[PDB]
RNA sequence: GGCCCGGAUAGCUCAGUCGGUAGAGCAUCAGACUUUUAAUCUGAGGGUCCAGGGUUCAAGUCCCUGUUCGGGCGCCA
RNA sequence: GGCCCGGAUAGCUCAGUCGGUAGAGCAUCAGACUUUUAAUCUGAGGGUCCAGGGUUCAAGUCCCUGUUCGGGCGCCA
């Protein structure tokens, strides 16, 4: 930690990754006196994590071994506790860069959902940012709050528990950018509009089906936003493997050799959602 | 037309497909249940089933107030208003299952709270457990190369359907052509070009090893006026051929196979003597490159060859040392993408899209050579 | 020639298919006393062509030559003149094999366009099945009359001057099979169904646009149809090149060295339109 | 905040975006025509204008029978009742174009038996070529990034926008890093990791030849502020940093620029040798695998590093290679696909399905070695 | 006489009979260098496809005409 | 005492600390072969993920419990 600068020694009340061989892993909050079991044995905070840097081979029990990895969104994105569905790093890289969000950015999001985009939007606003966030959903709401204080990054984010299509964003004409994650975003248009700066700012929409986004569109267009694209990124992933194909007996007693491939790691790529951007400006 | 005994045929669930040949008194399993096949006959392919005693019964073709949002929706885990323990009592009492369902809503103090889609999707996901309905279909190349796909990839080498689609085109797969095929795929495409050959011509299928596989070729359910165009011939005689350099009471049955399987050997290579073959079609686990090298001296001026590989690397040497022969035109390297759809009202998106694990293919046509 | 059998030699009335080089070709009807100019020279029919087998090479004019080629449909494809916008081989192999199209089938469709799809449809189900296809636009019908007895293949096909949507397809309960490639698929849902055997078949139709797919999905289930499944296939098609990424220039004085590549033509692939299947039972 | 003069800016029309600087009576092209730019400022960012005599006017932000099918249409090419002729005249003469428009709708006979949807394209066709219209916007990784991959996608290795912002992500760029970049896309990825770090952090660049390209990186129009943090350091003295041994009135100028940039050099090779570094990004036209197994070396344990390929075979031998190297976890190599999407009403479709030629992406994170 | 075929994007000018058109050259500019009204080497900046019309589904791998560059046939269409 | 962690698809039984779970073995069957209540080699057939519930958007890389196999910690949660 921090989530937002990296340190070189593991502390407490860090959120640490563990990886764990292959590419799975698992995250943990370092506490003294507190044991973390995995397949290749224990480990106890105290003396195994506490004092120790991140990128270090940590010996667990019986001979056994895991790295520790520093915290990032990214990472944290793929062993956060899930609560809802959530927006994983190649659609979360596609908002933020088409958002232009970067440090000092103000932000509206709802719905906050587990966080994930949360954080990432954190680590690109800061120092000087701030992301007002909303959830209609008490508990969800309050195990987001009690996450950014854990994770020390309470200064850069306001959690408000509101209905964001009825009461908005809590906020008014501040933000440079505003992202939709909900089941209904073309009643929640207005309110994006009102919490986006008068200067102008941007704004994105995730919607799983597209019925959602052809009322999203003709929202956005009835309001007075421009620049309307709807975009879908889908992530191919690749098994580095060597194959041989043996050659064919054709009787005859080079053109046969092996070679290194990348092959997909599923034969299907799946959907996610499409993502709706469009702009703010004044006239 | 309608079913009947004997008859090879295909099982469908939901998009899960099986094949099984109908049996008088025969246990077949599919999807955790046992079934005996003689209850469905005199009925049309398309018709339905349930399970009930390990027999099938005929069932029919065919057979509200909700919230907003789930902002008060809580996930305590004590919802479902009966027990995993009263849960078995309703099967082990065997009832219908649409009960079970309606038992389950009834019990679910969650569901009137629910979305109108929530519910739907709640309800959708008990019925594929406890509405076991199953449809009998007939064998054909979509229903059987969708199966091989999604049940033994591996046995085709992971040929998708769209894929095996293209070859069948690109190749120009018609009725009196006259088509040497190298198949490795259990016999499924071999029986994707007997299908649309419907008889007329003739297919030379080259096997490796003691013979050809042609058990997915079986499930199709051909007429043996289909076999008298049928020929084989073992793909470790070939070099010699090029060159013509090419030769207690079972034991008797062995030397009847034996040589009539040497007759059936010996047609076939004055077939591939002959040279003049309406096209190649090659599916395998070995390198393709040799294949064709050696396989497109059988084909003909101005025809169609289409070459399948699970990689692409393998293709682009293909490719390059078909460039360096020459006797061919209009080399073709693709590959085919498919995405599927749900189509629902207010609920439209796609599902997957299948890439890079269905396949490549190098296709392009024959030529005269330069002399 | 023919469409429907191959030929050794070419003769008068033949369409032939040149290939000029790279990918490019231009179709050819053989006529005596006729000539043809290419980039490579001049084709007097009557002596270059007539009576030479096909998959020879065609010296010219100035020591030029050509590649000709026996017709088939996916070459007809790639070279007909175009009425309209055509489906090309890749959709048609997915719609042949979908529709379960063989020698035999009996097959309806509208509308028939510029033929590319006919052509196809014909290869597949001759000799013994028949195409009853359908077009409103009285020029568009005969020239593909014209066409289709230009190609000697009217043995197998009778084309309707008629609406679809209103008149149907010309015959009842004879098909096996229906293929739709109309702005208005959801009209003629029900003569497909009329069309159709009433031991049963299948039904295709082809539509750019998610809401022609959603109305038509609708009223295949509203009909009885079942078994509906919504596609799209996209082809790829990769150029095969040598490439060789230069090393950088580190100061020092084997892990750089020369690769096959297959790269796409394009750097983006199109979007032709969704294909809708169905089937058509008893009950 | 609103223009202004020496702004670096955007110019867009459609999807055509061009950047320039602006100036006071200065000539500059778009798309067959020529502007001048001294009229567009005080104007907010998203500005619209229209050409006229050279110069640029402010325009506002914003400004029916039909038949259901084309049956009886025909293509007589006798539809437009005015002439190829006629039609220069209205230009000639110098008329808006929304006119010229109307005209040529009032002048078709086929346009009322049209369908709606058929009008409305025939409009929008006439309209995106007599109704030029140009927006000014600001600039951003977005829009530079776009528009240097349908501009110039050569000089940026054919790195498509979606993939830079997967690079910008995996690497955690961020305020407070200490960065190595090695990049010969023009200055663009240095440029969009500048955004992203807003002056907090520094950024080492290892350039080729005698200096980094920086040309994209000016279009962002950064603040000084954003130059302190900024280093380079030349490729060719990195082996020799990784084993310690490393060392009439302009011509004092080029004494003055070689011996400070000899002094921002030795700077930039001090927090190289601390090999501390937070993170690498690497796109270039050379082949990465040496360049990641030397620059690897520069960075800190726990850290991210991601390498851009055009071509994904040296992705694999790089994969390899850092995988008997050690010192590397999490190794992934990616790729992504973007398809962009029409959305109007009745008329909803993908347009396009970017692939192959967005480029290839292999990232991981640094870890301890083993002693 | 005409007919047929193929081209036209960067300031200018080109681009392959393998299904070779976001690939270059010239020129310009910068760096280095020496030979300095400047040369040389290296590198960089510069791209959305000639114009007009018609037409396909609500997706152009569509068509016609004009300008201009080129190839071919022969007084025939 | 308990707690923590990881598994369960083919008739049976397994599967890697590289982001190694449609990959196999056993057995069975076929072919060839010789040594024949049969051996040997080669090949083939056989796959949709244990059960139940809850829950996420109208997309699960989500969660709980049960059964069972395994790893670890120690009388602490
Ligand atoms: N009208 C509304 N106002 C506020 N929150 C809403 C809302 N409608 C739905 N939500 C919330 O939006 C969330 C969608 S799940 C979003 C997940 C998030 N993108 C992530 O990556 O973590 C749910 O938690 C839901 O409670
Ligand atoms: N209601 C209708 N009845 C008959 N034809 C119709 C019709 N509506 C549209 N059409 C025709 O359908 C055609 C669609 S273009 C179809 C092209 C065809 N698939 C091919 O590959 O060649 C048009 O020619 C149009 O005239
Ligand atoms: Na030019
Ligand atoms: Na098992």
């Amino acid at each position: 930690m921090s989530f937002v600068a990296y340190e070189e020694l593991i502390k407490e009340g860090d959120t640490a990754i563990l990886s764990l061989g292959h590419g799975a892993m698992v995250a943990v909050r370092v506490q003294r006196g507190a044991q973390t079991q995995t397949r290749h044995g224990v480990l106890r905070h105290s003396v195994d994590l506490i004092g120790r840097p991140f990128g270090s081979k940590v010996t667990c029990g019986r001979g056994g071994w895991v790295y520790v990895l520093h915290p990032t969104p990214e990472l944290w994105t793929l062993n956060l506790p899930h609560r809802t569905q959530i927006l994983y790093s190649t659609d979360i890289a596609l908002i933020t860069m088409m958002l232009e969000l970067r440090p000092g950015s103000v932000v509206c999001e709802s719905g906050t959902g587990s966080g994930s985009v949360s954080h990432a939007i954190i680590r690109t606003i800061a120092p000087t940012g701030h992301l007002h966030t909303v959830e209609f959903h008490q508990q969800r709401a309050e195990k987001a709050r009690e996450e950014f204080q854990e994770h020390r990054v309470g200064r850069w984010v306001t959690v408000r528990t509101q209905d964001v299509c009825r009461s908005g964003f809590g906020v008014s004409h501040v933000a440079d950018a505003v992202f939709l994650d909900i089941p209904s975003p073309w009643e929640a248009v207005g309110h994006a509009w009102d919490a986006l700066k008068v200067e102008g700012g941007r704004f994105c929409s995730f919607s799983p089906c597209i019925e959602q986004v052809q009322r999203t569109c003709q929202a956005l267009a009835a309001r007075g936003f421009s620049e309307l694209s709807t975009l879908e990124v889908l992530p191919q992933v690749y098994n580095v493997r060597t194959v041989s194909l043996p050659p064919p007996d054709l009787g005859t007693g080079s053109d046969t050799s092996p070679f290194r491939s990348g092959t997909p790691m599923k034969e299907a790529v799946g959907h996610t959602g499409y993502l709706t951007f469009a702009t703010k400006t004044p006239g | 037309h309608r079913i009947r005994d004997g008859d090879f045929v295909v099982l469908k669930r939901e998009d899960v497909f099986k094949a099984v040949q109908v049996q008088r008194r025969k246990k077949v399993t599919f999807e955790k249940q046992w079934f005996y096949l003689d209850n469905v006959i005199g009925h049309s392919y398309g018709t339905a089933f349930e399970v009930t005693s390990g027999g099938s019964l005929q069932p029919k073709k065919k057979r509200k107030e909700a919230g907003t949002d789930n902002r008060n929706i809580v996930d305590d885990g004590k919802s479902q208003k009966l027990t995993q323990d009263d849960i078995k009592a309703l099967k082990d009492k065997g009832i219908k299952g649409e009960e079970i369902v309606q038992q389950l809503i009834e019990n679910s103090t969650t569901f009137r709270d629910k979305t109108e889609f929530a519910q739907d999707k709640y309800i959708k996901k008990k019925k594929k457990k406890y509405e076991a309905i199953i449809t009998v279909v007939k064998p054909s190349t979509r229903i059987l190369s969708i199966m091989y796909y999604a049940r033994e990839p591996g046995k085709i080498n992971h040929m998708r359907y769209d894929t095996l689609a293209q070859m069948l085109t690109l190749g120009n797969i018609r009725a009196g052509n006259k088509m040497i095929v190298m198949e490795t795929c259990a016999g499924l495409v071999l029986g994707a070009m007997m299908e649309r050959m419907g008889g007329f011509g003739s297919i030379i299928q080259l096997y490796p090893g003691g013979g050809p596989v042609r058990a997915a070729t079986a499930c199709f359910g051909f007429p043996k006026s289909f076999l008298s165009g049928l020929y084989e011939f073992p793909l470790n005689k070939v070099d010699s051929l090029l060159h013509g350099t090419f030769s207690k009471d079972y034991i008797q049955e062995k030397q009847r196979r034996q040589e009539e399987q040497r007759k059936r050997h010996l047609e076939a290579a004055a077939l591939l003597s002959e040279r003049n073959a309406d096209g190649l079609i090659v599916a395998s686990r070995f390198h393709p490159t040799p294949l064709l090298l050696s396989l497109l001296d059988f084909v003909a001026p101005s025809r169609p060859f289409v070459v399948y590989c699970q990689y692409k690397e393998p293709l682009l040497e293909c490719y390059t040392k078909l460039r360096e022969r020459g006797g061919v035109i209009n080399l073709r390297l693709s590959e085919t993408w498919l995405r599927n759809y749900q189509v629902l009202p207010d609920r439209s998106h796609p599902k997957l899209l299948m890439s890079g694990g269905g396949g490549y293919l190098l296709s392009g046509f024959t030529v005269a050579m330069d002399n």
